């Protein structure tokens, strides 16, 4: 494991409220201002020797995520208390299309990744199968919306759930620096939240292969998922100070 | 080709119990609602309850919801009408009409009409 | 409950005029469109026959003098010509809404 | 103290005689006229143009079933709907739907021919009635029926849809039955081929375009309403009632139910922010779920009331005088009406004039009796 300090990022908006010129004070979990952010590598190319490993690090009450890879090889974050058909689980994927939210009881493989596929007729990259999880019982709730994901930016979505609500903030702002984060602020406007009301323990990240990857052979000669890195941080309860313009654009926060 | 016909006149002691009948011809009695109409001697008219052969379903007014005991026999095709406690205010002509019910057609119109029962109470 | 007045109460008409019968609504009757107002006819001794249903079409069998209008809280029914036979009791009756209440019910004179 | 200002002044200081002066003696508010309440768009629709717009029905042997629930049924479509040929309820007033709650909503969906339709009803008797699909006595619900030769019948004769012609046993309420076993008519048995005292349960309907509306096939749906002590999940959608500006009401803004006026502000909001706050984490403005604009909450104008009054051993008139507050939202009014920074003042004429100050009002202004 590789750490990296969080040099303060992940600020979010308090849920709905807005103010004008006013220094207000929030008590919610937020990320550690000069905290130690755990650089993990999924895949590193190592010929391109098969080096895999999506640890299943757990949520902890919030994960900040920063990702970096210009060909959206990061697709989608795997939620569950116990990650099994025993308890309901988040299944997030994001294609180029709209994104299919699935909450339902999943046996989760050991290896999750959506099957696609390049067809010579087509010449696009369109999903082949789901061979995420074996069974989907108790489907209650699915949700369809716009891609997250689009278009060297680096992008931050942090992810929470209180009182029976999973909350989504997300940000895209160009980096020169792609190794570290950028000592910069930026807020997390808020995006959409959801009424998923189970319990989540483990946070693990989802990486989509392509056929290359799924072919026979375990070398993945068409398509290269060394340059997939994620960042993981822990937030904590300690109260924050948001500074507010005009606009509502959150500037600047002091720990 | 459709008939309702309702009995001519009836004669309760008060404090007793009257049931007149309400038979209907010439059509589907099961399929067509049976509604009741109170109308006073030189007054206007009152609703008292509507009431659908197929199933017993009711539907009883709140001023005679203590007053109308409405059954129906299917078999006869004649709807039965019960009084309860009567008094000197209850001596009415009372009128059994019937209506489709349907939202599209006629809503609650009443096409046909029984001749009606003068009700006396002394 | 809504309550309907019917005036005038007692109204003379001579052979071949115009006989106005209005009916007034303490609520709006008028849904989607629709009207749900009857007017029936009651000729002494015997039951009220129904003449107009939802106040703008007629019933079969119904003379075409009889004419109904108006709609949410007013409406009107116009007869003509008025002939020696029409002596009877109009009675206009509400259904948007339960109980269903009658009008208090017009007299014509010839 | 009722009476009259003066009088009122009396009553605060609780003496007869009151030296000329000013005093405080009550509070001016403004009661709000009435109240008003805003609701967004409604998004969650009930699918009733997925159950009764859809493109194949099912027989009515094998009618479909569909459960409605966490949406809100919006009869209006359906009242607009001027194809209908039957709207019949039983147990509820079709007017009143849009006005009851109901636990659970259940949409069954068959094709049946012209002169079958009146069997889809409780208590009815028939081969559809009995075989193919049953109501229960105290069935609660709405039948509606309506011609579909155009798209259930064709040239060469539409045999897709099938009713049970033959079955041991009635069928019971809300049962669907879609057994293709071989019908025993006789002591012979069958053992699955037909023969002369064994048919086929299920007969194909003959659909043609020329058979007439007595052997047309009609497009039915059924609702079915069932009230359980379950917390209702089908209600109709809330009515936004119309925007007030420059008035004080009472607003319900989804759950802000704040009180005082609405007016048109020039501040932008983010595009998720809806409504913001002061520095005394107060209420401040809200945006309309309507439209997209930001109007501010200022509170009702309210504030002291004053008297301003000479020596009652030398006069007896007084001047009402409503501070902090425009002369809009206001003795009555209509006497000689002026304005000031301190507020509103009634019963005085202004004078350029200018004397020595005398009684203390605010903002450089003093009254004083004289001609
Ligand atoms: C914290 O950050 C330092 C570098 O800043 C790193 O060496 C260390 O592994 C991180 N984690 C802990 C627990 O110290
Ligand atoms: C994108 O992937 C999703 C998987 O959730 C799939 O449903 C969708 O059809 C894909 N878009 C294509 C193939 O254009
Ligand atoms: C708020 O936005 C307006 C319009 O873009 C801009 O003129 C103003 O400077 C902004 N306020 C700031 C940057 O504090
Ligand atoms: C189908 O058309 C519209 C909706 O597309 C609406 O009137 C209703 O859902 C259907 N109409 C009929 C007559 O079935
Ligand atoms: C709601 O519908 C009205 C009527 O078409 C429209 O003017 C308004 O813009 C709509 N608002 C939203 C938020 O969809
Ligand atoms: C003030 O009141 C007293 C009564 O106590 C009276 O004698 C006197 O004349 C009054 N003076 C004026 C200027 O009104
Ligand atoms: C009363 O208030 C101010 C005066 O300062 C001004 O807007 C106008 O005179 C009044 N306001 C109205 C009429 O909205
Ligand atoms: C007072 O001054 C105003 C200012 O324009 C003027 O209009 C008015 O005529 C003046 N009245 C007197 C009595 O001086």
């Amino acid at each position: 494991p590789a750490y990296t300090n969080s040099f303060t990022r992940g600020v979010y908006y308090p849920d709905k409220v807005f103010r004008s010129s006013v220094l207000h004070s929030t008590q919610d979990l937020f990320l550690p201002f000069f905290s130690n952010v755990t650089w993990f590598h999924a895949i590193h190319v190592s010929n391109g020797t098969k080096r895999f490993d999506n640890p299943v690090l757990p949520f902890n009450d919030g994960v900040y995520f920063a990702s970096t890879e210009k060909s959206n090889i990061i697709r989608g974050w795997i939620f569950g208390t116990t990650l099994d058909s025993k308890t309901q689980s988040l299944l997030i994927v994001n294609n180029a299309t709209n994104v299919v939210i699935k909450v339902c009881e999943f046996q989760f493989c050991n290896d999750p990744f959506l099957g696609v596929y390049y067809h010579k007729n087509n010449k696009s990259w369109m999903e082949s199968e789901f061979r995420v999880y074996s069974s989907a019982n108790n489907c209650t709730f699915e949700y369809v919306s716009q891609p997250f994901l689009m278009d060297k930016n680096l992008r931050e979505f942090v992810f929470k759930n209180i009182d029976g609500y999973f909350k989504i903030y997300s940000k895209h702002t160009p980096i020169n620096l792609v190794r570290d984060l950028p000592q910069g602020f930026s807020a997390l406007e808020p995006l959409v939240d959801l009424p998923i009301g189970i319990n989540i323990t483990r946070f693990q990240t989802l990486l989509a292969l392509h056929r290359s990857y799924l072919t026979p052979g375990d070398s993945s000669s068409g398509w290269t998922a060394g340059a997939a890195a994620y960042y993981v941080g822990y937030l904590q309860p300690r109260t924050f100070l948001l500074k507010y313009n005009e606009n509502g654009t959150i500037t600047d926060a002091v720990d | 080709q459709v008939q309702l016909q309702q009995p001519g006149a009836e004669l309760v002691k008060p404090g007793a119990s009257v049931k007149m009948s309400c038979k209907a011809s010439g059509y589907t009695f099961i399929t067509y609602w049976i509604t009741w109409v109170k109308q006073r001697p030189g007054q206007g008219l009152e609703w008292i309850g509507d009431i659908y052969p197929g199933g017993g379903r009711t539907n009883y007014n709140e001023k005679f919801k203590s007053k109308a005991t409405l059954t129906v026999d299917t078999s006869s095709s004649t709807a039965y009408m019960q009084l309860r406690s009567l008094t000197s205010e209850d001596s009415a002509v009372y009128y059994c009409a019937r209506y489709d019910g349907n939202y599209v057609g006629y809503y609650y119109a009443m096409d046909y009409w029984g001749q009606g029962t003068s009700v006396t109470v002394s | 409950d809504i309550v309907l007045t019917q005036s005038p109460v007692s109204l003379a008409v001579s052979l071949g005029q115009r006989a106005t019968i209005s009916c007034r609504a303490s609520e709006s009757v008028d849904f989607y469109g629709n009207s749900f107002i009857y007017w029936y006819q009651q000729k002494p001794g015997q039951a009220p026959k129904l003449l107009i249903y939802r106040a703008s079409n007629l019933e079969s069998g119904i003379p075409a003098r009889f004419s109904g209008s108006g709609s949410r809280t007013d409406f009107t029914l116009t007869i003509h010509p008025v002939e020696a036979d029409d002596v009877a009791t109009y009675y206009c009756q509400q259904s948007i809404e339960d109980p269903r209440t009658f009008g208090g019910g017009t007299k014509l004179e010839i | 103290c009722a009476l009259d200002p003066l009088s009122e002044t009396k009553c605060t200081l609780k003496s007869f005689t009151v030296e000329k002066g000013i005093y405080q003696t009550s509070n001016f508010r403004v009661q709000p006229t009435e109240s008003i309440v805003r609701f967004p768009n409604i998004t969650n629709l009930c699918p009733f143009g997925e159950v009764f717009n859809a493109t194949r029905f099912a027989s009515v042997y094998a009618w479909n079933r569909k459960r409605i629930s966490n949406c809100v049924a919006d009869y209006s479509v359906l009242y607009n709907s001027a194809s209908f040929s039957t709207f019949k309820c039983y147990g509820v007033s079709p007017t009143k739907l849009n006005d009851l709650c109901f636990t659970n909503v259940y949409a069954d969906s068959f094709v049946i021919r012209g002169d079958e339709v009146r069997q889809i009803a409780p208590g009815q008797t028939g081969k559809i009635a009995d075989y193919n699909y049953k109501l229960p006595d105290d069935f609660t619900g709405c039948v509606i029926a309506w011609n579909s030769n155009n798209l259930d019948s064709k040239v060469g004769g539409n045999y897709n849809y099938l009713y049970r012609l033959f079955r041991k046993s009635n069928l019971k309420p809300f049962e669907r039955d879609i057994s293709t076993e071989i019908y025993q008519a006789g002591s012979t048995p069958c053992n699955g081929v037909e023969g002369f005292n064994c048919y086929f349960p299920l007969q194909s309907y003959g659909f043609q375009p020329t058979n007439g509306v007595g052997y047309q096939p009609y497009r039915v749906v059924v609702l079915s309403f069932e009230l359980l002590h379950a917390p209702a999940t089908v209600c109709g959608p809330k009515k936004s009632t119309n925007l007030v500006k420059n008035k004080c009401v009472n607003f319900n803004f989804n759950g802000l139910t704040g009180t005082g006026v609405l007016t048109e502000s020039n501040k932008k909001f983010l595009p998720f922010q809806q409504f913001g706050r002061d520095i005394a984490d107060t209420t401040d403005a809200v945006r309309d779920p309507q439209t997209l604009e930001i109007l501010d909450i200022t509170p009702c104008s309210f504030g002291g009331v004053s008297v301003i009054t000479p020596g009652t051993n030398t006069s007896n008139q007084v001047a009402v005088l409503y501070q902090d507050v425009n002369c809009t939202e206001v003795y009555s009014t209509g006497s000689n009406v002026f304005q000031t920074r301190a507020g509103c003042l009634i019963g005085a004429e202004h004078v350029n004039n200018s004397y020595e100050c005398d009684i203390p009002i605010g903002a450089g202004i003093c009254a004083s009796y004289q001609t």
